[PDB]
């Protein structure tokens, strides 16, 4: 087969710039690359065909470059149309592989997050499954590392995490940690707390609750 | 490569299904199948394994897996008979065919071809030439074997009455002209004896 | 224009047949070249089968992660485009595409692009049956955070109002988890103000539609 | 539509020439290569020549290799296939197919044939044997057919079944006509046979008696 590598998976972005995003193959395709645009949960539209032409229906701001082993979209203006995902495939011999893909996130200043941690549910602690649930709000830039300790020790494999897709007013991001602990887990700990690390952030701010 | 093995013909009831197998020696890729009216170009029927052409009737599927592939046709018309050969691609990038099968739908009741013998003629015998005529008539499904017992024999042709019908042309020497000839229609075997 | 439609997306056990049928309406359907493409939820694109036209023998191939369990098929008289999975596994639950891939010139053998896409039916694989969400307040414990979170979920896209409705600005809804056991997880953020906190009376709205269940649920300090 | 038809093709001596032409429209013939298979009469299908749509390589058939060329005249949208040193059982109606076999045309019958006009000859065949009964004439050595054969000078028009003729080994087809009559009837009507060889414009005038 052949592989595809789109870097970089996150590229952030303001309205009106330039951006360059590259897709590199294994062998040389000799110009047979398609670029594909997808917007958030909707159909994907060819953008880019042939490496260089332009498809109909896209207008003059996007373009691509290059041949043989390296591929790039240079967009002149950045419109708010066309800030989504960015897809290369190859279309050389079969199978028509896709890259990993490139997300567009609008550029904004460096907002450090507020943690809100949600006690245990009164409801559930009966119920037979007890989780703990971290919230933060209104958080820049998308990447943001939570770790759930309990008792002073980290605990893994027991989280679930979210992440809230750009909001269409102010461009933050909301991230929910769920720790999953049976009702002997959730009594057998004293504290638990959330670390979380944000660019924003100084130092890792811990909330802990009392069982 | 050899020719893809094929039944030579199948015999199916009106309005009930078909079954033709391609089991062939390596075809290692897709099975095509085509369809022949007599007196009319091949057309196709089944692409790929199971894929159907625009025009082609839903009765038409097909199949395949490891080295064989069949055509199903559920419900067969009268209409519908024809010779149906499957086609494949081999790993040197040339194609190979199959011999063929009929589909002999029992449209009209089963009958036992009626035969006549036919010895030397006179003139044939002054002039030194023998001609053993052995004519089929009546023959129903058109699919009949003439033997000559003591040779060309033309391949069956529909008659006008709905009924198949053959002859068989057999050469001998004036020197050489008892003769018998044996027919076969479904099973029984017919003898005349000359 | 060109319009493209999928159905026979639905809910199917492990190691069971399901069939997906693309119709095709407003442009030739013999002379096309038609691929599927199947996107995991919050994973990228993925490529799943090709099969090219009528006029260059229609050679079905497939992706190595497919190949041996997804057979194509397609039918030009009613321009139907048929994908068949058996062995169908958990890891298989994505959003599945119909893709018509354009020729080079007017018809040739090297393709270019995916021009006409569908709008995509959702395949999930589960072992769970249909169960109604659980909602588990989350009391606040300057901008307080309240919400309720959905617990066991099944086979489902939920919805969630806050305050009947009434409070739109603020509303965050996270993204669905596939559970462990085979349920989904689903969290509600609501900022407000402290003060106002036990003033207004927050009400939330669950609305399970596979499960036909209505749950509400009153979120007050602890 | 994508409609194919081909010509060029007629009865030619053992060891001749012919050059068969494909005529192709609704469809870019550059895109796709066309295939030729030839019917052999009393046979089915079988692959003779082959060539890619750019014309990169030429795939022959090995019962005709060294012996037949194909060339695609990509510039007036035809398709030509050259024959040399053909042998006697070449003989069938010959295909033009587009590359993976989609579209079919009506086919060209070419025929290997050294026998030329010859006359049939009228072997009297008398029934032998007895309600009813059966006589006619044989038509043999005829070249080629299609031969009119009449009872009673077109006055018999029932019972009168006409074999189809046979292409035997010799290289001239037979033919045989058979009256099936009452056996009453066999000493007064009169049985005569006429052969109208309308290949060889010559017309044979037969007898039958008992």
């Amino acid at each position: 087969d052949i592989q595809m590598t789109q870097s970089p998976s996150s590229l952030s972005a303001s309205v009106g710039d330039r951006v360059t995003i590259t897709c590199r193959t294994s062998q040389d395709v000799r110009g047979a690359l398609a670029w594909y645009q997808q917007k958030p949960g909707k159909a994907p539209k060819l953008l880019i065909f042939d490496a260089s032409s332009l498809e109909t229906g896209v207008p003059s701001r996007f373009s691509g470059s290059g041949s043989g082993t390296v591929f790039t979209l240079t967009i002149s203006s950045l419109q708010p149309e066309d800030f989504a995902a960015y897809y290369c495939q190859q279309f050389l011999d079969f199978p028509f592989t896709f890259g990993q893909g490139t997300r567009l996130e609008i550029k904004r200043t460096v907002a450090a997050p507020s943690v809100f941690i949600f006690p245990p549910s009164d409801e559930q602690l009966k119920s037979g499954t007890a989780s703990v649930v971290c919230l933060l709000n209104n958080f820049y830039p998308r990447e943001a590392k939570v770790q759930w300790k309990v008792d002073n020790a980290l605990q893994s494999g027991n989280s679930q995490e979210s992440v809230t897709e750009q909001d269409s007013k102010d461009s933050t991001y909301s991230l929910s940690s769920t720790l999953t602990l049976s009702k002997a887990d959730y009594e057998k700990h004293k504290v638990y707390a959330c670390e979380v690390t944000h660019q924003g952030l100084s130092s890792p701010v811990t909330k802990s609750f009392n069982r | 490569d050899i020719e893809l093995t094929q039944p030579p013909s199948v015999s199916v009831a009106p309005g009930q299904t078909a079954r033709i197998s391609c089991s062939g020696d390596s075809i290692g890729t897709y099975a095509y199948w085509y369809q022949q009216k007599p007196g009319q170009a091949p057309v196709l029927v089944i692409y790929a394994d199971d894929n159907r052409p625009s025009g082609i009737p839903e009765r038409f599927s097909g199949s395949n897996s490891g080295n064989t592939a069949t055509l199903t046709i559920s419900g067969t018309q009268a209409e519908d008979e024809a010779d149906y050969y499957c086609s494949s691609w081999a790993t040197d990038n040339a194609p190979v065919f199959g011999g063929g099968t009929k589909l002999t739908v029992l449209g009209q009741p089963k009958a036992a071809p009626s035969v006549t013998l036919f010895p030397p003629s006179s003139e044939e015998l002054q002039a030194n030439k023998a001609t053993l005529v052995c004519l089929i008539s009546d023959f129903y499904p058109g699919a009949v074997t003439v033997a000559w017992k003591a040779v060309e024999t033309t391949t069956p042709s529909k008659q006008s009455n709905n009924k198949y019908a053959a002859s068989s042309y057999l050469s001998l020497t004036p020197e050489q002209w008892s003769y018998s000839c044996q027919v076969t229609h479904e099973g029984s075997t017919v003898e005349k004896t000359v | 224009e060109v319009q493209l439609v999928e159905s026979g997306g639905g809910l199917v056990r492990p190691g069971r047949s399901l069939r997906l049928s693309c119709t095709v309406s407003g442009f030739s359907f013999d002379d096309s070249a038609m691929s599927w493409v199947r996107q995991a939820p919050g994973k990228g694109l993925e490529w799943i089968s090709f099969i090219k036209s009528k006029t260059y023998g229609g050679t079905k191939e497939y992706a190595a992660s497919v190949k041996g369990r997804f057979t194509i098929s397609r039918d030009d008289s009613k321009n139907i485009a048929y994908l068949q999975m058996n062995s169908l596994k958990t890891e298989d639950t994505a959003v599945y595409y119909c893709t018509r891939g354009a020729p080079y010139g007017g018809n040739s053998d090297y393709y270019y692009g995916l021009d006409v896409w569908g709008q995509g039916t959702t395949v999930t694989v589960s072992s769970a049956s249909t169960k109604g969400p659980s909602v588990f307040p989350l009391a606040p414990s300057g901008t307080a955070a309240l919400g309720c979170l959905v617990k066991d979920y099944f086979p489902e896209p939920v919805t969630v109002s806050w305050n009947s409705g009434a409070l739109t600005s603020g509303v965050h809804t996270f993204p669905a988890v596939l559970q462990s056991s085979g349920l989904y997880s689903l969290s509600s953020v609501v900022t407000v103000p402290s003060s106002s906190l036990g003033t207004q009376t927050y009400i939330c709205n669950v609305n399970h539609k596979p499960s036909n269940t209505k749950v509400d649920k009153k979120v007050e300090p602890k």
